[PDB]
RNA sequence: UGAGCCUUGAUGUGUAGGAUAGGUGGGAGGCUUUGAAGUGUGGACGCCAGUCUGCAUGGAGCCGACCUUGAAAUACCACC
RNA sequence: CCCC
RNA sequence: GGCACGUAGCGCAGCCUGGUAGCGCACCGUCAUGGGGUGUCGGGGGUCGGAGGUUCAAAUCCUCUCGUGCCGACCA
């Protein structure tokens, strides 16, 4: 059905395991299979009904290391596509950079929210089988 | 193409353009082309400006779009100003050209209201 | 035998207009020989307009950007 | 269908 | 607290299940008939109880409110 390249980085994850944050950075080379400097997508999944109109989110963020002041905003049903950069910035850095994106979420955290704040947190690939940490 | 100043008469013969323009109909633009000395057999798309500004020059004699309404008016403030039954009539915004008015003037009386 | 549910399967005619296109939206190389585009046809949905899959003949070829769209392609990837 |  | 009704004069679909107020009765003027009705034919007649937001747009989504219901709860 597939070729051999699509096949090896979905035998190299696991999405019934939710990953951890230290295990995190060490994948990233087993799901970057592009000749260029390829981009990795985060997901955040939020625990709000954003059905009101109380509950929009905005702000920037001042990226620690650079890219770097990238706008952000929620979805209507809970997913946010955000980005902590490539897959060859430094996979290490790329925990720190990981570090200081969401302490900015909490700090502007809405007060009209109803239940948790957030859900989860996916470090996707962008040329590989996803990974959803907690 | 551009006489009168608002007009286009693009792609009308030469007489047919003056027909079609706004204060003037069938025989005044033979009248014009006459007077100037032009045929009717070709478009406005031809005929150069050389003669075109003669056309207007020529037009100028007649009661053009600007005094033509106001002309009417005058009239029609004689109109508000006697008394009569066509002041009257035409005081009740009535259709426009001549005596039969019970049965037959639904056109330009509009359709019936009830 | 319904309910909740992971994986997978798989999904939501607008008109505009290459285009059965959900909210975003990172994104320009995937694709390819663990064995092409066109076709040979059994099956599915269908407001049946089109999406589209098993084994393949063909067997190594298309495309993101490239134009008109409230929208760009679900090329990859993302959670519902 | 009603009625003269 | 908890869910169900408001849509032309009347009864309702649509509903308080997404893009474009529709059906029936009522009313007006025709046609149908020797005279009438049913019937076909057109025309008025409402902006979805009120407000506020989401939209590429609400009626059809969400919040408050209004009138009416029904269940339940209620020890200054
Ligand atoms: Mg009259
Ligand atoms: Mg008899
Ligand atoms: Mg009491």
């Amino acid at each position: 059905k597939l070729t051999k390249r699509m096949r090896v980085i979905r035998e190299k994850v696991d999405a019934t395991k939710q990953y951890d944050i230290n295990e995190a950075i060490a994948l990233l080379k087993e799901l970057a299979t592009a000749k260029f400097v390829e981009s990795v997508d985060v997901a955040v999944n939020l625990g709000i009904d954003a059905r009101k109109s109380d509950q929009n989110v905005r702000g920037a963020t001042v990226l620690p290391h650079g890219t770097g002041q990238v706008r952000y905003r929620n979805d209507k049903n809970g997913i946010i596509h955000t980005t902590i950069g490539k897959v060859d910035f430094d996979a290490d850095k790329l925990k720190e950079n990981l570090e200081a994106l969401l302490v900015a979420l909490k700090k502007a955290k809405p007060t009209q929210a109803k239940g948790v704040y957030i859900k989860k947190v996916s470090i996707s690939t962008t040329m590989g089988a996803g990974v959803a940490v907690d | 193409a551009r006489i009168a100043g608002i007009n286009i008469p693009d792609h009308k013969h030469a007489v047919i353009a003056l027909t079609s323009i706004y204060g003037v109909g069938k025989t005044r633009s033979k009248a014009i082309l006459a007077a100037a000395g032009i045929a009717e057999d070709v478009k406005i798309s031809e005929l150069s400006e050389g003669q075109i500004d003669t056309l207007r020059d020529e037009v100028a004699k007649f009661v053009v779009e600007g005094d033509l309404r106001r002309e009417i008016s005058m009239s029609i403030k004689r109109l508000m100003d006697l008394g009569c039954y066509r002041g009257l009539r035409h005081r009740r915004g009535l259709p426009v050209r001549g005596q039969r008015t019970k049965t037959n003037a639904r056109t330009r009386k509009g359709p019936r209201k009830p």
